[PDB]
């Protein structure tokens, strides 16, 4: 009737990667793109499958932004707007400081904000960083998903437009999608000699050769 | 007014809080012990108050040098300079005044109210302290002792400790004065940093 | 000029373990082509030799009658290098060591069945006293004080 | 994976990691300061 603001878990006969397979009896579909997909069986603990969630989810956010980086400056750069840009060279170009100096001053940096997190993810609430307004009510968010006025500042979460499982699942996936497309292109950048964009191209035209099996 | 050092981790259950500057750091638990915590509170106090005295005694007249108003050694460079007297006799001095007065000191931490008393005028005496804060002739403008004070007192202590061992470590390093290295930060901070002095 | 040993950077008998060094493996050298891998290694192995003997020589090392550095360690403040700043390093680690055994052992003394602790080490437990025994000096000396160290049985 | 884990925490898996670091560290060390007979640093 209003807006749910609790993940849904997937029914028991949900999709799975493997149709007419059992899903493991750790993998419930309580978490974000739940396919039932633990050969190995990594996330029998639930400890560690909380743990191995959170790591899923900075892994997503960390390759959508690694690829978003690589590719919208590619794309600029085939158009035109980018005069000599090339991600595989990028960290050996000249900057205003040296790569150690930038290398640790972003160590101390992201390790404030990294070890905030940790603090929050063992104790859930300990640090707050949304304000306490006089009569607003802050709701409590979930470990991993924060977001007051800083990290959702849209309010698309809480169950606004699609519910929160439904977002929570397209990210996780465009996280997988983003991954496994970054350690494509590391591959690529030292198979191929060439750019992703310019791969793409040579694949896209006589797609029967200029493929792995020739270089 | 407790605070945290890791908001994340809880406070152990010796740091209670009754002592100024409590903020729940003792990670490694030395101070589990009470006995323990009682000498390292006074450790703390004395080693703090001697790097508030070193570190001012190492930058304020580094810094009226480099301005020009006086021409004082730095204070690597002081040992060897000219004075009345020779180092060996400064040293017996402050070795003999130094055991007097730090086995009162000790006397005092072992058992508090008992070296209160002036030995040679009877009739002088320390008022009822608490050990650590020896009031009387050692507070002559009876500034107020509160928690306040104390918990000001250790942070800038702890603040003092900090810049004396960055003192000794820029000075092993590189060689020249603290205050010359920030000369040097301020020039250009992203080239003179810790990286490019080694 | 202890114990009649000249340093090593004024020892001629140095310069001529050096010497029979540099031939020997300029004599391995001269077997392949320079442009090679072997010729490299060989090359590299020289320059690590003339860098070590050159170090040796600077060290302030006291080198005998048979070319050979000599260490000293009945305590001379210009050979403190060799055996007393070293050794204090390695108490250090030792005293690290054998705290946080001694510290596991004790934590895991009271327990249902302690020797399941032994065979199989609970690692949350023991890298939480890794790190105890970087401040062990004074723990152990406070806890001698305390008369905790010792058990009177 | 509890029973992995505790597999893992047993006496020579355990014993092999860290030795195995530690040897590691060695001879990394051994190859960035090489040839060191005494402590020169001070
Ligand atoms: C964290 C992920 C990270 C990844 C995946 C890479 C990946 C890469 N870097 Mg980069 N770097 C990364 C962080 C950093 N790099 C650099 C500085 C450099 C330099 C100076 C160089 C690279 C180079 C390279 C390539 C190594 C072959 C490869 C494309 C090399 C290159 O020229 O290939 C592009 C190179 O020489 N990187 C710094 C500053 C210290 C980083 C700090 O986080
Ligand atoms: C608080 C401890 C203290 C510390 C850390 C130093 C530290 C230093 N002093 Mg000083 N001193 C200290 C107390 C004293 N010094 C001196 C008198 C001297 C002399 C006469 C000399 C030093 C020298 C030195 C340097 C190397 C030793 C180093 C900067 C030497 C120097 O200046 O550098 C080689 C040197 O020649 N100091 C006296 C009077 C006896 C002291 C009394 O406590
Ligand atoms: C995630 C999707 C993804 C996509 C769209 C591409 C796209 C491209 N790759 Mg890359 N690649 C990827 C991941 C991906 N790659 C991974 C994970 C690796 C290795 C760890 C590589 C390593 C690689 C090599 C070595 C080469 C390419 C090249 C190419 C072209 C295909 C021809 C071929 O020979 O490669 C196929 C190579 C593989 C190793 C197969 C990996 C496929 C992964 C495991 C799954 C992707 C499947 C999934 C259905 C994706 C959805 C498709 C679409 C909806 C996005 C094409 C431009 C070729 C090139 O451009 O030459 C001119 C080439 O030389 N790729
Ligand atoms: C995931 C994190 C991420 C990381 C680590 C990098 C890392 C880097 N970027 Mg990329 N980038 C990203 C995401 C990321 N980018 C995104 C989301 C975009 C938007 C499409 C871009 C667009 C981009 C551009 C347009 C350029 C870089 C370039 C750079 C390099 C130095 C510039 C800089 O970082 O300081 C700048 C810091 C400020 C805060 C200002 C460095 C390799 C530069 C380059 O390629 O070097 C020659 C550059 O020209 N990036
Ligand atoms: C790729 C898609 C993607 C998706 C679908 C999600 C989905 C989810 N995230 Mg995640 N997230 C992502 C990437 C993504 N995220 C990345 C890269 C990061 C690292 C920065 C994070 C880190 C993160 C945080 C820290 C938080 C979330 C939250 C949420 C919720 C907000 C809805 C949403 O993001 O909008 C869906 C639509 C988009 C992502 C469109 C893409 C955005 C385009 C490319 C650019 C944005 C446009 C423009 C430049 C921005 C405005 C300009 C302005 C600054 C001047 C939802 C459950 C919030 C949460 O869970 O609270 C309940 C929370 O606060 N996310
Ligand atoms: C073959 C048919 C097929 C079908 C029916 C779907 C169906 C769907 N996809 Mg999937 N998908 C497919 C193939 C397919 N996908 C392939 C080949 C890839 C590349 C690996 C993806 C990767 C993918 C992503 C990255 C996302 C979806 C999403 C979605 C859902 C949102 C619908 C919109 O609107 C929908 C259930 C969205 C989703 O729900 O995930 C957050 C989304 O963002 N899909
Ligand atoms: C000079 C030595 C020294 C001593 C004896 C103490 C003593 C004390 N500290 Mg203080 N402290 C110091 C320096 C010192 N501190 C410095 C430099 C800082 C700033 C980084 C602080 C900041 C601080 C905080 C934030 C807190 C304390 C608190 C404590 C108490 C419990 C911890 C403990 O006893 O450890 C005993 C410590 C030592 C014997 C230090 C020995 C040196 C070690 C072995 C290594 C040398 C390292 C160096 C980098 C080289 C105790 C009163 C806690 C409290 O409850 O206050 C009452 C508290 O929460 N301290
Ligand atoms: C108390 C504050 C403090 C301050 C303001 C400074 C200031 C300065 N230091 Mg010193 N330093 C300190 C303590 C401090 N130091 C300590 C405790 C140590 C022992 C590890 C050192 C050891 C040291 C070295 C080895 C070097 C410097 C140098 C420098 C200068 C350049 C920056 C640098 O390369 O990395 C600074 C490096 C540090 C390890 C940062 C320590 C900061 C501590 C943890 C407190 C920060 C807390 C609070 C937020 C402020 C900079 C002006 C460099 C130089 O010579 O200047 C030209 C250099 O090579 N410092
Ligand atoms: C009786 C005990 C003993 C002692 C005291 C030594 C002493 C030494 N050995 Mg010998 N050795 C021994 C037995 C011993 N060895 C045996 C039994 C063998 C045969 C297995 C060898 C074979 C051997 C080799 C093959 C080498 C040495 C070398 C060394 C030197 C130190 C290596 C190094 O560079 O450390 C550097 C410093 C450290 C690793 C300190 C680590 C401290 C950590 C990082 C903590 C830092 C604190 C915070 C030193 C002269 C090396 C050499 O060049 O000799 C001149 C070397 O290459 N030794
Ligand atoms: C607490 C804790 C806790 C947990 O539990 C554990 C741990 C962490 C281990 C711990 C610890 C920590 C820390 C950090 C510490 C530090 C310390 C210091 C640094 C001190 C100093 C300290 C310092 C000091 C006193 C100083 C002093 C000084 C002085 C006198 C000076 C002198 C001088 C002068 C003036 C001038 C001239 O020309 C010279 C001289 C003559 C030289």
């Amino acid at each position: 009737g209003g807006i749910s603001s609790v993940c849904e878990p997937l029914p028991p006969d949900r999709p799975l990667w493997f149709p007419g397979s059992t899903p493991p009896q750790w993998l419930d579909g309580s978490l974000p793109g739940d396919f039932g997909f633990d050969p190995l069986g990594l996330g029998s603990d639930p400890e560690t499958l909380r743990w191995f969630a959170q790591a899923e989810l900075m892994h997503s956010r960390w390759a959508m932004l690694a690829v978003a980086g690589i590719l919208i400056p590619e794309w600029l750069e085939s158009i035109g707007l980018m005069e000599n840009f090339n991600w595989y060279d990028a960290g050996s170009r000249e900057y205003f400081a040296d790569p150690t100096t930038l290398f640790v001053v972003q160590l101390a940096l992201m390790g404030w904000v990294e070890g905030r997190r940790w603090a929050d993810y063992v104790n859930p609430g300990c640090v707050d960083i949304e304000p306490k307004l006089p009569n607003r009510k802050n709701p409590k968010p979930d470990v991993g998903y924060p977001g007051g006025l800083w990290f959702d500042f849209m309010m698309w979460g809480r169950g606004s437009p699609e519910p929160v499982m439904v977002l929570r699942t397209k990210e996780i996936k465009n996280g997988r999608l983003a991954m496994l497309a970054f350690v494509g292109l590391c591959f690529q950048a030292v198979y191929t000699g060439e750019g992703p964009l310019e791969n793409l191209s040579r694949h896209v035209a006589d797609p029967g050769h200029c493929n792995i099996f020739s270089a | 007014k407790k605070g945290e050092w890791l908001p994340g981790l809880a406070s152990p259950g010796y740091l209670t809080g009754s002592l100024p500057g409590d903020n729940g750091f003792d990670p490694l638990a030395l101070a589990e012990d009470p006995e323990n915590l009682r000498w390292f509170v006074q450790a703390e106090l004395v080693n703090g108050r001697w790097a508030m005295l070193g570190v001012a005694g190492m930058l304020l007249p580094e810094v009226f040098t480099s301005i020009g108003i006086i021409d004082v050694p730095k204070w690597y460079d002081a040992g060897k300079s000219e004075y009345f007297a020779s180092s060996s006799t400064l040293f017996v001095i402050e070795f003999i005044l130094f055991h007097y007065v730090e086995i009162r000191r000790w006397q005092d931490i072992k058992n508090p109210g008992c070296v209160n008393q002036d030995p040679i005028f009877k009739q002088y005496s320390l008022p009822p302290n608490e050990c650590g804060y020896p009031g009387g002739i050692f507070n002559p403008l009876n500034f107020a002792p509160t928690t306040e004070a104390k918990e000001k007192e250790l942070a800038n202590g702890r603040l003092a400790m900090l810049a004396f061992l960055g003192f000794i470590v820029q000075h092993n390093v590189t060689g020249k004065g603290p205050f010359d290295n920030l000369q040097q930060h301020l020039s250009d901070p992203w080239h003179n940093t810790i990286i490019q002095t080694f | 000029d202890i114990a009649g040993l000249t340093p090593c950077k004024e020892s001629k008998q140095f310069a001529k373990r050096e010497k029979q060094a540099l031939k020997k493996l300029q004599a391995s050298l001269k077997l392949y082509a320079d442009d090679s891998a072997p010729a490299l290694a060989i090359k590299a192995t020289m320059e690590k030799t003339k860098k070590r003997f050159d170090n040796y020589g600077k060290y302030g090392l006291l080198c005998g009658s048979d070319g050979l550095p000599h260490l000293i360690v009945s305590g001379d403040q210009r050979h403190w290098g060799e055996f007393i700043t070293p050794g204090i390093l390695f108490l250090y680690i030792a005293g690290w060591i054998g705290w946080v055994g001694r510290s596991y052992l004790i934590a895991i003394r009271d327990e249902k069945k302690p020797t399941q602790k032994e065979i199989i080490i609970d690692v949350p437990l023991a890298s939480s006293l890794l790190f105890r025994g970087f401040s062990w000096p004074v723990a152990a000396y406070r806890e001698l004080l305390n008369g905790e160290l010792v058990d009177n049985n | 994976m509890r029973d992995f884990k505790t597999y893992l925490s047993v006496a020579p898996v355990l014993s092999t990691l860290w030795f195995g670091s530690l040897a590691g560290l060695l001879i990394e060390i051994n190859r960035f300061f090489p040839d060191a007979l005494t402590f020169p640093f001070f």
